[PDB]
Formats: structure tokens, C-alpha cells, sequence
């Protein structure tokens, strides 16, 4: 019908238009690196972790918010790509603190993992790093912002999951901070969430703290009786 | 370097949610007229001139003036909150009556900016940063505001004076404290942009309406 | 005909509400203004 | 370099070392070693249990 | 003699601001008196397509900086209504250091902007126009809205402009003190009262800008310079400069120059040529000439050696690796600490940066930290081809051009002055042992 062809790495593939290269490459089986995308929130583009090579061009696109066009040969695993995902990792890394053996997300971490994955192993950052102040939002969420990435995947949450618009981004530049800017619980109904979308240690669970390593776990899947949702 | 300036706000006798601030019948109106020039269906397009409005009547931004700014034009306070955090000429914090921000980047820096910001310095007996005891004025570096080519300059309460010497600051500040207006501009004998002898350039009169039209028009 | 003197003292005597004001005088030259057929985006 | 007894050690403030991030319980090849941890009263991320069963252990 | 060689020498009978200098009347009757307003209706009911054909064969290109072709940008806009409305948006932020041309477009000609405002939303179909002044100019906005009131009353603006049955208005909006409000997605977001962050490209202002609409951004110099094109025809206009590089420019030339000013000259002008006859030649003789940055923070630094035959528009500095931007010339000379100078606009666009993208927000403090080191020379030489790499990091991995407006000045200086930091590195080391 209106179907377009794409090729991811030569291989062909037909797509609906406003289809984005992350989609096109996932089609395919391929998950493209990600920190600021979530495929239920709003698109925001600033983590620039997926940033791929299209063929015959000459600046890489962020596959999360680029439409794919017709005949696009997308690069998955060319040098261009390998190399932005190595720098956008190190900027990543650069000012994060040195938290891993004490840090809740430890096991778990989409940092840690797309560090070991698409990073470089070594670091040549010479200076001092920042260190920002705690945020208290309330007794659920257990805030801990040295490791915020400033993805504003929270944000978004809130704005449009939730519809609390109580979380925001002050200040700018190296110093921009995510927070409320005044003493305020972020209580809702559906709060708790913000810990699951927080991709780091920056949100987590505060009656979970400290108690287990997500290695150890035993999952069992069931179902929720605490009301009719199931 | 460094800011200096948090962005968390902590509650304080003087700057709290309770905190008196209400706009006068004349700045509502001046605020309506602002609310009328865009699309009925996006009114916190306001948000940015509003807030300066409340600024421009209380010398400062409390929270309660982010809350009543908020509260008028049907925004949610974190945008608002966002907004007088994001822009570096909202001041979240009493400054002094005079505001005197001297330009330190490169083209400035080149013609000696340090020179006044030294005799600023001397003369009020305060670091950058700091407001005065009197509290008329207060200092800070700013980044380029435009008039490199009239540098050293600095801008006094949205009055520009350039082409700065010690001297000149001296004088401005000295007759600033004194109740008297400075004329704001430079202090060369140029009072523009032109080069500072010469007029090198638009020397012959210029020419009218019809001068050098096209045909068929 | 001169190329003397400044032509531009007039903003010697403008205050801190004279840009408002203006704008004020102007509320009345403009047209309607459009509408997206919302009160805001949340409603 | 010699692995004998095994030894939990401190700070000189007397602050144990331990945080309680269970690597040495991952590590172990003998699953010689069990941690359960909590926060302290004080906030601090501390254990409650540390075995080390030394039948088990290969030292 | 065809296809003129030399450039650099134009009479006032060929200058668009004819008031630079504000010796005239700023008013509506002394902008009648120069020309402007003259014979608007006529050009307004030539079409929109009248007035793109005039643009596109002038061969002007954005004075904003990154020299895009203006007639192709403004058709871009040509497209049939939707039930959206259209606008276009005035770019007069001047965040550039050195750049100083657009503050006195607005205070001493602004008849000239408001007249290519209607000039420029009849071409694109807009309703209405909208200029963004940046929040320092208060003086300078309120003489625009003085004029702005004068052409409501001659009835040169809003209601059936001019005769020619066209409503059109124009909005003053001011910022508060923020750089990368400059930039075209971020200006349209601190319209809309949200932070000066910019938006992903695509979509294109052309077809999502302000308030969801299509709208273009274009800088005041492009605006202001359209209702004399039109008049004087675009083959007027495409004869001065090269072939691709026409027209006029205002130059902003400041540092160590003897008189550092603004003026009016024709594109492909020599630099030297422009220094010594407008700027009154380099403090100490051209021999005393260290470096120069020739188009405002974000372009590179040439020695004095490029110099010396380097030609004022796009491609010449291009093939310079040097690049126009906003033609804002920055003098040093041999007394310049060069490492210093440099440093302090890393500085400035440290703290211009708007944080969103994690290239910016952190590689740029990461390279300020790395230039104050190495001002005093506590680094290693390693750590130069260290800092050129990190700058390679930024470039072209940001959302907006901010990152490489920040990149390229320390890749010029490690182009050009890689001793300099490496005996400073020497002399600290010898210095602390
Ligand atoms: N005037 C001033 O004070 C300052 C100027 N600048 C200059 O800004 C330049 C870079 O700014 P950018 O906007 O990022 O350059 P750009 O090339 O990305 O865009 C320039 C214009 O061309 C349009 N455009 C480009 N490609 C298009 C396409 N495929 N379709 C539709 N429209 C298109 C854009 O809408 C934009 O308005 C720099 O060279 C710098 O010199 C930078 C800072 C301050
Ligand atoms: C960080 C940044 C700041 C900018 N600031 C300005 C500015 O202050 N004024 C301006 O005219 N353009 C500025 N620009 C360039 C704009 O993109 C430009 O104005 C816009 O593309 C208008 O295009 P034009 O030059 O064809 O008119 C800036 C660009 C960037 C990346
Ligand atoms: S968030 Fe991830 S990378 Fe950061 S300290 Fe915690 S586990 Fe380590
Ligand atoms: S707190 Fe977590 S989810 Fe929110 S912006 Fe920071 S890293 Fe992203
Ligand atoms: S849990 Fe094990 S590895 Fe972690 S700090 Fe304690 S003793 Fe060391
Ligand atoms: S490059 Fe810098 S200014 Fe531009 S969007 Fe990214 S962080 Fe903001
Ligand atoms: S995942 Fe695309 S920029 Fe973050
Ligand atoms: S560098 Fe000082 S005004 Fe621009
Ligand atoms: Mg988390």
C-alpha cells in the first residue's frame, strides 16, 4: 500500500511513513543504544546515545526521532556510529560518581550495561566532578541526583503518564538540575513508576534500599490483587 | 566560573509562599494588553514578559510573584519556576537600587575591561557579587551585551555606557549616588558606532525616494 | 542640511514601563487574533 | 601474599569497611558466602548477616 | 569590464543604511526623507511570487550567520493554507560577541526592518510578524515600538497595509538575557514561554515553527535589506561581490584596532583593506598583527599570514577553514595572550550553553576545565591531541550549533598556536619542577 523500503545494514525492509530509524532498525531485530527514549513517552532526542550513520551522508541521526525516508541505508555497526556511541558515553561518564558497590541500580543498570556494551573501557577525564544536592519528594521515591543523566524521562512521565506537572529542569547548562525547585512531594498514585523508567541509581526505591542485587532474585510472574485491574 | 547562585529554593522569612506581592490595576492592564498578542489558545506564551513586568515592579522575583504570575495566566508553578530559573536576568534574589553589570568577554577583555572593573571595585569597596551596605548599588560580570565595538562599556539599570575609562565609571557612579541621571552612550566624543575620527564612511548626503527604482514598478 | 549633530537623544527620557505603555497604545491598531478552538492545551 | 583465616576489617575511625555490595558473594566460587543488609539507623548501607562457611570455601 | 576582480570601494549612493550612524532622524518622516515606505503598495501587489523571484535573483544569503540561500528559505513557505496561520519570526537576538550590526539596524533605522517585515510576511504569506529582541536592548525596543506606532497610524501597517488590502501585524517580544535564545528553534520555544532550548530538526519551522505554525526565522539584517532589493531589482544587488557571495554587509571590526567600528561595505573586501581604511589598521602597524577572528566567537582564528590576501565572504574564509558567521572582525595583536583569549570564549559558551544534550551540557565544561589548565600550563602535551579529539566529540553530535560554535575556536587555536601551549606547558613544568 503506502509502504516505503529502508534498508537496515542492506537489508530490505518495508515500513509505514513516519516510521523512525530506531523502529526501522527493530523491525530487524536490532536495539539501537538508548538513554532519553521510551517508546510510551514523548519523543525528547537530548541523551544523543542513538546516534547512527545513514549511508551517503555525512552527520549521523538520532534514530529515536528521525523519520526514515526511502532508499535510507541505515549503519548500525559502521566505524561513525561505534565512535558517537564511544563520545557520548564518555560525556555520560565523565561527571557520574563513582557509586556502583553502594548504588541500588547496581546489576541492573542501563549505564553500566550500555558502558560495557558500546563504550570505551578506560577513562583519560582529568578533573573534579560535580556533585548536586538531594531532593526529598516524598517517602516512596529515594532521590539520589549525583547520578541523574538528565534524560527527563520523569518529567515526561509525570506530564503525561501521570498528569502532575510538579517535576522540572532548573538552572542551565552543567548546572541544569531536575527537581521541583521548592519542598514538594511528588505523590500520585502511580508515582512509584519513575523509579522503573529511571534508567540509573538517580531514582529508586526507598523501603527496597539496600536489601538485595538483582542477580540474586528469583522472579515469579502473578498477577495483582490489590484491586479489579488484574 | 562558577554560578554561585543555587536553584533550590528554601523557605525564608523574607521569601516565602506567604510573601505579599499583588500586581497594581495599572500593570493589569499593562498584562492584559501583553495577553492580547497571541492566539487565544496558547496564553503562556505570556509567561516570559509577565514575569519581567512583576520584576520591573518589585526590584526582585520572590516566589510568591512566580506563584501569582502562575496563578494569572493558568500555567502550572514549575513552568514559571523553570522559566525565572533559565534566564539570567531574572533576579531571584533583593538587588541593590543601582544594578551595574560590567561586560567581560574577549572584545572587551581586549581594550582593558579589567580596568573598570578594578576602579568599580576601588571605588564602591565591594567584590563582584556583592551588594553594597547602602544597597544602591550591586555588581556582577556579565557576558557580551551587544556594543563591542564601544568597549569597555557597561550596563547600568537597561543604560548602556561605553567607551569606559576609570575616570568615566568614576564620574557615572559618583553622579548615580549623587540623584543625577547619567547621559548613558559612550564617553569618547563619538556617541555612536562611527569610527572615533574621520567619519570614513556616509559623508555625502543621502538621497530620496525615487533614487535608483526599477523600471516597471 | 548637517551631518553634525545625534538624532537619537530621545531614549534619554524613556522609564522602566515606556516599552509597556507603548504596547498598551498599540493593543488597539492590532486584529483579531486567531484561535487553535482550545482554552489551552490542557483542555 | 599468603590466604589464610579469613577478616572483615575497618577504618581507623573504627567504621567498618564493608558496604555490603555482596561482589565477594557473587565472586565466590564455592557459594561460600551469604549477606543480607539494611539500612542502619543512621542511613548507612551496612550488613546484618556475613557468613562465610569455611568447609565450604577454597580459600 | 565584466565579472569585476577587485571589491572593497562602494560609494554612500550604493549603501542601504544610509542612517548607520544615526546622524539623520530615526522617525517615520526621516525614513520617508531616505527612502523608505516608497511605493510599498505596488511591491506588495506584485505578488508573492514577484517578490521570492526578486530575493532568489539577488543571490542574498541569511546575514544571520550561516549564509543559507534567502530566496529558497522564504519558498520554502509558499505552500497552500491549511487552517493553520502563518508568521514570520525576526531573529534580533545578537548573542554573538563582536556582533553589533542588528542593534543599530533596530535603534537608528527601524522603519527600514518594519517595512521588510511586510515585505518579507507578504512573500511568505504570513499574518503577522513577530521580532524577538534580545531583553539588553531596552532602548533600542522601545525606539522600534515608537516606530512600530508610527506606521500603525500612517496606516503603513495592520489594517489593509498600505492599499494594497493585506492585514499584517508586527509583535515586539523581549528575552531575558539568554545566548542560545538566538538560535531558531530555541527563539520559537522562548516565544512560546517555555526555556530557550532548541527542538529537533526535522520538522523545519516551515512546516511546525511558532505556536505549532508555519513560520520562518530570519536574521533583521535579511529582513531589513528586502524592501531595497525589491526596489532596486535583484540584479542590483547580485553585482556587488562575487558569484555566490552578492550583495553588501555591515562588518563590526573591534579588538586592537586604532578606531574599532561599524560600517557598510561591499562583500568580497579584502580584510586587510577593510582594517587599515575603516578600522583605522592594527594598533602598533599591521606588522604588530597576531591573529584575528573574522567572524564573531565561533569562527576560528587565522594568523596574521592568512590574513594578508583572505577575501570577507562565505567561501573564501570557507577555504580559509575559517568560515564568515556574522562578519564581526576581532582584532588581537602580538601583545594577546592568545591561549587566554580563547579560553575566556570557551568560558562564554560554558555558561551559554542550555544543558539539554549530553554533548554540550558536558563536553564543553570538560574543555573549559582543559583551557584554564591550560593558560597556566599545568597540562601535558598529550593532552592537546587529547583536547582536539574531545572537541571532535562534540561537533556534529549535538542538537543545535552551539557545540560547534564552541569546538572550533580551540581547534583553531591548536591549528595555529600548538607551540604557544606547548612552551607554556614547558615553561610551567621548569617553573614547579
Ligand atoms: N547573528 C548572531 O548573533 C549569531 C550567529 N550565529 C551563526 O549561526 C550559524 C549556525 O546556525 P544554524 O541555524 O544552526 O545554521 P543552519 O545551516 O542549520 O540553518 C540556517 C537556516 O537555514 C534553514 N535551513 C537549513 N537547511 C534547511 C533545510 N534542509 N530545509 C529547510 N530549511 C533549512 C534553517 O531553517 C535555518 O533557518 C553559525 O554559522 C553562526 O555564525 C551564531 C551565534 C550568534
Ligand atoms: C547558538 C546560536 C545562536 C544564534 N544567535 C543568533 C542571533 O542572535 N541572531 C541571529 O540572527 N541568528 C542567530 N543564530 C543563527 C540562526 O539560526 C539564524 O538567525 C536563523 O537561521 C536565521 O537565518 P537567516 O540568517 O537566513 O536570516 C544563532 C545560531 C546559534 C546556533
Ligand atoms: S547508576 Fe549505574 S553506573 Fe551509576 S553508580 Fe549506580 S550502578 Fe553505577
Ligand atoms: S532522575 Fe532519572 S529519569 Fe529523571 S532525568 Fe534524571 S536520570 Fe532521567
Ligand atoms: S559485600 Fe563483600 S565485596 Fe562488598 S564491601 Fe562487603 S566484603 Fe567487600
Ligand atoms: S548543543 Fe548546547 S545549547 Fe545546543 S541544545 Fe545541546 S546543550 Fe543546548
Ligand atoms: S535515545 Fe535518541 S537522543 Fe536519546
Ligand atoms: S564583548 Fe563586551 S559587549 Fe560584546
Ligand atoms: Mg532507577
Amino acid at each position: 500500500s503506502n509502504l516505503i523500503e529502508v534498508f537496515v545494514d542492506g537489508q530490505s525492509v518495508m515500513v509505514e511513513p513516519g516510521t523512525t530509524v530506531l523502529q526501522a532498525c527493530e523491525k530487524v531485530g536490532m536495539q539501537i543504544p538508548r538513554f532519553c527514549y521510551h517508546e510510551r513517552l514523548s519523543v525528547a532526542g537530548n541523551c544523543r546515545m542513538c546516534l547512527v550513520e545513514i549511508e551517503k551522508a555525512p552527520k549521523v541521526v538520532a534514530a529515536c526521532a528521525m523519520p526514515v525516508m526511502k532508499g535510507w541505508n541505515i549503519l548500525t555497526n559502521s566505524e561513525k556510529s561505534k565512535k558517537a556511541r564511544e563520545g557520548v558515553m564518555e560525556f555520560l561518564l565523565a561527571n557520574h560518581p563513582l557509586d556502583c558497590p553502594i548504588c541500588d541500580q547496581g546489576g541492573e543498570c542501563d549505564l553500566q550495561d550500555q558502558s560495557m556494551m558500546f563504550g570505551s573501557d578506560r577513562s583519560r577525564f582529568l578533573e573534579g566532578k560535580r556533585a548536586v544536592e538531594d531532593k526529598n519528594i516524598g517517602p516512596l521515591v529515594k532521590t539520589i541526583m549525583t547520578r541523574c543523566i538528565q534524560c527527563t524521562r520523569c518529567i515526561r512521565f509525570a506530564s503525561e503518564i501521570a498528569g502532575v506537572d510538579d517535576l522540572g529542569t532548573t538552572g542551565r547548562g552543567n548546572d541544569m538540575q531536575v527537581g521541583t525547585y521548592i519542598e514538594k512531594m511528588f505523590m500520585s498514585e502511580l508515582s512509584g513508576n519513575i523509579i522503573d523508567i529511571c534508567p540509573v541509581g538517580a531514582l529508586t526505591s526507598k523501603p527496597y534500599a539496600f536489601t538485595a542485587r538483582p542477580w540474586e532474585t528469583r522472579k515469579t510472574e502473578s498477577i495483582d490483587v490489590m484491586d479489579a485491574v488484574g | 566560573g562558577a554560578g554561585g547562585a543555587l536553584f533550590v529554593h528554601r523557605d525564608t522569612p523574607e521569601n516565602n509562599p506567604d510573601t505579599p506581592f499583588d500586581f497594581t490595576p495599572e500593570n493589569y492592564k499593562r498584562i492584559e494588553a501583553i495577553v492580547k498578542n497571541y492566539p487565544e489558545g496558547h496564553k503562556a506564551a505570556a509567561v516570559l514578559p509577565v514575569l519581567d513586568l512583576a520584576q520591573r515592579q518589585n526590584g526582585w522575583l520572590p516566589i510568591s510573584a512566580m506563584n501569582k504570575v502562575a496563578e494569572i495566566l493558568q500555567v502550572p508553578p514549575m513552568r514559571v519556576y523553570e522559566v525565572a530559573t533559565f534566564y539570567t536576568m531574572y533576579n531571584r534574589k533583593p538587588v541593590g537600587k543601582y544594578h551595574i553589570q560590567v561586560c567581560t568577554t574577549t572584545p572587551c577583555m581586549l581594550r582593558n575591561s579589567d580596568s573598570i572593573l578594578e576602579a568599580i571595585q576601588k571605588k564602591l569597596g565591594i567584590k563582584v557579587g556583592e551588594t553594597t551596605p547602602d544597597k544602591l548599588f550591586t555588581l556582577i560580570e556579565v557576558e557580551c551585551l551587544g556594543a563591542c565595538v564601544n568597549a569597555p562599556m557597561v550596563q547600568i539599570n537597561d543604560n548602556y555606557y561605553e567607551d569606559l575609562t576609570p575616570k568615566d565609571i568614576e564620574e557615572i557612579i559618583d553622579e548615580l549616588k549623587a540623584g543625577k541621571i547619567p547621559k548613558p552612550g559612550p564617553r569618547s566624543g563619538r556617541f555612536s558606532c562611527e569610527p572615533a575620527g574621520g567619519l570614513t564612511s556616509l559623508t555625502e548626503p543621502p538621497k530620496g525616494p525615487g533614487f535608483g527604482v526599477q523600471a516597471g514598478l | 542640511f548637517d551631518n553634525s549633530t545625534y538624532r537619537n537623544l530621545q531614549h534619554h527620557e524613556y522609564s522602566t514601563y515606556t516599552f509597556l505603555d507603548l504596547n498598551v497604545e498599540l493593543s488597539k491598531f492590532r486584529m483579531p487574533q486567531p484561535s487553535s478552538g482550545r482554552q489551552s492545551p490542557r483542555h | 601474599r599468603f590466604r589464610g583465616e579469613h577478616a572483615l576489617r575497618r577504618y581507623p575511625s573504627g567504621e567498618e569497611r564493608c558496604i555490603a555490595c555482596k561482589l565477594c558473594e557473587a565472586v565466590c566460587p564455592a557459594q561460600a558466602i551469604t549477606i543480607e543488609a539494611e539500612p542502619r539507623a543512621d542511613g548507612s548501607r551496612r550488613t546484618t548477616r556475613y557468613d562465610i562457611d569455611m568447609t565450604k570455601c577454597i580459600y | 569590464a565584466p565579472k569585476k576582480t577587485s571589491f572593497g570601494s562602494l560609494k554612500d549612493e550604493d549603501r542601504i543604511f544610509t542612517n548607520l550612524y544615526g546622524r539623520h532622524d530615526w522617525r517615520l518622516k526621516g525614513a520617508q526623507s531616505r527612502g523608505d515606505w516608497y511605493k510599498t503598495k505596488e511591491i506588495l501587489l506584485k505578488g508573492p511570487d514577484w517578490i521570492l523571484g526578486e530575493v532568489k535573483t539577488s543571490g542574498l544569503r541569511g546575514r544571520g550567520g550561516a549564509g543559507f540561500p534567502t530566496g529558497l528559505k522564504w519558498s520554502f513557505m509558499n505552500k497552500p493554507s491549511d487552517g493553520r496561520p502563518k508568521y514570520l519570526v525576526v531573529n534580533a537576538d545578537e548573542g554573538e560577541p563582536g556582533t553589533c550590526k542588528d542593534r543599530e539596524i533596530i535603534r537608528h533605522d527601524p522603519h527600514k526592518l518594519v517595512e521588510g517585515c511586510l515585505v518579507g510576511g507578504r512573500a511568505m504569506g504570513a499574518r503577522a510578524a513577530y521580532i524577538y529582541i534580545r531583553g539588553e536592548f531596552y532602548n533600542e525596543a522601545s525606539n522600534l515600538q515608537v516606530a512600530i506606532r508610527e506606521a500603525y497610524e500612517a496606516g503603513l501597517i495592520g489594517k489593509n497595509a498600505c492599499g494594497s488590502g493585506y492585514d499584517f501585524d508586527v509583535f515586539v517580544v523581549r528575552g531575558a538575557g539568554a545566548y542560545i535564545c538566538g538560535e531558531e528553534t530555541a527563539l520559537i520555544e522562548s516565544i512560546e514561554g517555555k526555556q530557550g532550548k532548541p527542538r529537533l530538526k526535522p520538522p523545519f519551522p516551515a512546516d511546525v515553527g511558532v505556536f505549532g505554525c508555519p513560520t520562518t526565522v530570519a536574521n533583521v539584517e535579511t529582513v531589513a535589506v528586502s524592501p531595497t532589493i525589491c526596489r532596486r531589482g535583484g540584479a542590483w544587488f547580485a553585482s556587488f561581490g562575487r558569484e555566490r557571495n552578492s550583495g553588501t554587509k555591515l562588518f563590526n571590526i573591534s579588538g586592537h584596532v586604532n578606531h574599532p567600528c561599524t560600517v557598510e561595505e561591499e562583500m568580497s573586501v579584502p580584510l586587510k583593506e577593510l582594517i587599515e581604511k575603516h578600522a583605522g589598521g592594527v594598533i602598533g602597524g599591521w606588522d604588530n598583527l597576531l591573529a584575528v577572528i573574522p567572524g564573531g566567537s565561533s569562527t576560528p582564528l587565522i594568523p596574521k599570514s592568512v590574513c594578508e590576501t583572505v577575501l570577507m565572504d562565505f567561501d573564501a574564509l570557507v577555504q580559509a577553514q575559517t568560515g564568515l558567521g556574522t562578519a564581526a572582525v576581532i582584532v588581537m595583536d602580538r601583545s594577546t595572550d592568545i591561549v587566554k583569549a580563547i579560553a575566556r570564549l570557551i568560558e562564554f559558551y560554558k555558561h551559554e550553553s542550555c544543558g539539554q544534550c549530553t554533548p554540550c551540557r558536558e563536553g564543553v565544561d570538560w574543555m573549559n576545565k582543559v583551557m584554564a589548565r591550560f593558560v597556566k600550563g599545568d597540562a601535558r602535551p598529550a593532552e592537546i591531541d587529547s583536547l582536539w579529539e574531545i572537541s571532535k566529540q562534540i561537533e556534529g553530535h549535538t542538537i543545535c550549533a552551539l557545540g560547534d560554535g564552541a569546538a572550533w575556536p580551540v581547534q583553531g587555536l591548536i591549528r595555529h598556536f600548538r607551540p604557544e601551549l606547548e612552551e607554556r606547558m614547558q615553561q610551567f613544568a621548569l617553573q614547579h619542577q
